[PDB]
This record gives C-alpha cells, sequence and structure tokens, in this order.
C-alpha cells in the first residue's frame, strides 16, 4: 500500500550537466528512502540511504535531499558512467520501489528512415506471414507506428522492439512486426506502416501490394 | 561480504523451485525480482525471524534462513509465466556497507522446449531503398530459449548493423530481426549473408539475402 512514483520517467542530458530526479510517496515515509543505480544486465547498486546519506565508496557527485513525501536525487556533473536507470525505494514499511528513471544521452533531432519488408515466400509455406517495419537511426526515442491493411487500422497483432542508444551516434532504431496467418494475409492487398515522430513534419508511410 | 545465489532454472507453469543465497565474509534479508523489461519488485523479507510478503506472491512463496549454513532461501510454488524474472537477494544492515546484493539467478516459467530458429530473409527492394541507402536483414523466428547471436558476412560487416532485442511471442517462442543499411549502389556488387547461431539447439545458419 505505499506507492512510489518517480519523475520524469526519462531524462535526456549531456556529460557535465547537473541532473535532478524526483520521487514521491503516497503517504509520509519520514526519511526512510534509498536511491539506486542499475545498468543493463546487473544488480542495482545503492547510492544513498536515509534520504541523504552517501553509501560507502559512492562518488560525491551524487546527493539526496527531501523528506516525508518528496525526495530528490541530484547528480552535480554527469559522467559517462552515470547514463543508467535510477530507482528510489521506500523502507518505512517493507520495501517498495519507484518505477525507474532512465537517464539517456541528449543529441540533435533525427527523423527515422523507414523501411518495409513483405514476408518471404519461404515463410508463407510455414503458414504464417510476418511483415516487418524498420525505423532506423532516430532521436528522440518517442515514435509511433501504425499498421494499415487495405487502409484499415490494425491493433493487437504487432510487437515492437527497440535498440539501446547507439554508442557512436546516440540514436535509436525500432522494429515493428505484424503477424498474420497465411490465410488472413491472403485476404488483403495493401500493407502499410505509418510512422509519426518529432523529426517528421508529417507522418511517413511505407507500403506494398501483396505479390507485386 | 559475498552473496552467492543459485537454484534458478526453467520450470513449467504450476511447477516449483527453491532459490538459495549463501553469504561469505543483526540483518534484514530481502528477495527482489525483475521481469524482462520491467522495474524492480520487492517480493519477500525476513527481519525473531519475522517474515513478510508482497501481495503478488503471498500464499505461493516462502522465505526462510538456515543460520548454521549462513544461507537464505525462497521456496517458490505454483509458478506462473509472470514470475519469470531475475531474482536478487539483498542483505540490509540493521562493514561500512548498508546493502549487500547478490548477482541474481534467472527463473523462467514456460513449457516451451529447446528449438532452433527459422531464418527468413528481409530482402532489399524499392520498399526498403531511400536516397542511395538500402535496408536488408534476417528475421530469426520461433526459437527457445534465449539467446541467439547474429553476424553479417562472418563478422566482416559491422557498420550499420542493428540486432534487435528479442520479443516473447504469445506462442512462447522468441523472435528477433537483425538489419543492416548499406549503399544501394552495393546491391549488385556485394553479397550479404546473415550468420545465425543458437547454441542451445546447436543451430548455425547462414542465409544469403538477395535483392529484389
Ligand atoms: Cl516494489
Amino acid at each position: 500500500d505505499i506507492q512510489m512514483t518517480q519523475s520524469p520517467s526519462t531524462l535526456s542530458a549531456s556529460v557535465g550537466d547537473r541532473v535532478t530526479i524526483t520521487c514521491r510517496a503516497s503517504q509520509s515515509i519520514s526519511s526512510w528512502l534509498a536511491w539506486y543505480q542499475q545498468k543493463p544486465g546487473k544488480a542495482p547498486k545503492l547510492l544513498i540511504y536515509k534520504a541523504s546519506t552517501l553509501e560507502s565508496g559512492v562518488p560525491s557527485r551524487f546527493s539526496g535531499s527531501g523528506s516525508g513525501t518528496e525526495f530528490t536525487l541530484t547528480i552535480s556533473s554527469l559522467q559517462p558512467d552515470d547514463f543508467a536507470t535510477y530507482y528510489c525505494q521506500q523502507y518505512n514499511t517493507y520495501w517498495t520501489f519507484g518505477q525507474g528513471t532512465k537517464v539517456e544521452i541528449k543529441r540533435t533531432v533525427a527523423a527515422p528512415s523507414v523501411f518495409i519488408f513483405p514476408p518471404s515466400d519461404e515463410q508463407l509455406k510455414s503458414g504464417t506471414a510476418s511483415v516487418v517495419c524498420l525505423l532506423n537511426n532516430f532521436y528522440p526515442r518517442e515514435a509511433k507506428v501504425q499498421w494499415k491493411v487495405d487502409n484499415a487500422l490494425q491493433s493487437g497483432n504487432s510487437q515492437e522492439s527497440v535498440t539501446e542508444q547507439d554508442s557512436k551516434d546516440s540514436t535509436y532504431s525500432l522494429s515493428s512486426t505484424l503477424t498474420l496467418s497465411k490465410a488472413d494475409y491472403e485476404k488483403h492487398k495493401v500493407y502499410a506502416c505509418e510512422v509519426t515522430h518529432q523529426g517528421l513534419s508529417s507522418p511517413v508511410t511505407k507500403s506494398f501490394n501483396r505479390g507485386e | 561480504v559475498q552473496l552467492l545465489e543459485s537454484g534458478g532454472g526453467l520450470v513449467q507453469p504450476g511447477g516449483s523451485l527453491r532459490l538459495s543465497c549463501a553469504a561469505s565474509g543483526h540483518y534484514i534479508m530481502m528477495w527482489v525480482r525483475q521481469a524482462p523489461g520491467k522495474g524492480l519488485e520487492w517480493v519477500s523479507g525476513i527481519y525473531g525471524g519475522i517474515t513478510v510478503y508482497a501481495d503478488s506472491v503471498k500464499g505461493r512463496f516462502t522465505i526462510s534462513r538456515d543460520n548454521s549454513k549462513n544461507t537464505l532461501y525462497l521456496q517458490m510454488n505454483s509458478l506462473r509465466a509472470e514470475d519469470t524474472a531475475v531474482y536478487y537477494c539483498a542483505y540490509r544492515r540493521i562493514r561500512d556497507e548498508f546493502d549487500i546484493w547478490g548477482q541474481g539467478t534467472m527463473v523462467t516459467v514456460s513449457s516451451a522446449s529447446t528449438k532452433g530458429p527459422s531464418v527468413f530473409p528481409l530482402a532489399p527492394s524499392s520498399k526498403s531503398t531511400s536516397g542511395g541507402t538500402a535496408a536488408l536483414g534476417c528475421l530469426v523466428k520461433d526459437y527457445f530459449p534465449e539467446p541467439v547471436t547474429v553476424s553479417w558476412n562472418s563478422g566482416a560487416l559491422t557498420s550499420g548493423v542493428h540486432t534487435f532485442p528479442a520479443v516473447l511471442q504469445s506462442s512462447g517462442l522468441y523472435s528477433l530481426s537483425s538489419v543492416v543499411t548499406v549503399p544501394s549502389s552495393s546491391l549488385g556488387t556485394q553479397t550479404y549473408i546473415c550468420n545465425v547461431n543458437h547454441k542451445p539447439s546447436n543451430t548455425k545458419v547462414d542465409k544469403r539475402v538477395e535483392p529484389k
């Protein structure tokens, strides 16, 4: 019953920036609040406990402040090691974690290049059709993909996957895969992926006609 | 202090596992889990030997300790798909360290059997050719368990390559695509081959991706 909410969910920043993450509790937890860092693949690392106490060996650029229902983590000058996800934890009553705040690398806007791939004849012999839409090398991460089949908007028959920020150019790429049975695939002609993103002055659609 | 975890593995729905966390080198001891793509979730604690549980696991998991073995356990019964996660143990001071964390043990709840992936081409055509640049790839579909690896041209092509994180399909098998962007001018000159390896099934596939 003690809900913990962090803000923002994602923060974009540059090396050398001063960064602030907020954590709110649904009822007072006094000073019983901890902050963690977590990197992909690894156990979380404690940074700060009792709201403001720096854990042994943790860099002095991390600091914690606040009490009651509102807490802040401050990183005074961001370093490359600090791009990661951060979690607050209340420990007033058992442990409850906030939802995480991802700190990612800021860069200029870049619109995705969009590509569509029909299913291979080879796969169709399996009885299934996968149609793939690629959004390549874009920033920021927020994007929307809509599938349209003979102009009809689709829902619940697709899955998305996104890369981690590229280590050289700080972009993201995304795949959306529409999956249909062969029989369902053969009912329709026109298959389209419609992409919305900050970098595009209007949505981009890539499409093909089945068999053409 | 070191915490050594074990006991995680693959089990069918409805099955059971016992996790262990052995300490070497007053306490509160916790189990905390992280499902794929999700945040940290506290699940159980032992503080008298007072025990507490999150609502999500109450009635199915049991926390205990053997002081003679310096070992913490988590008995997990009636397992479900949604229990699939990395399980960490953490010790909290009641050294100058406040927390000690284990490295995690992976729990997978699934009735899928080991299965090598299909490998389908994502062929470049006009529908994946924007302003001198073409996209191509391979769809690596319907394998279990993780992971697969993909190379291009046996490691000779690395530039432009994006291999997406796997998605779990509703079938219970994994799927991903690997893509690459190349000069559209290279499409008749240079050959492109994806090399897919799935160690659990001893699968190694080379697929030529031919342009349309
Ligand atoms: Cl939690």
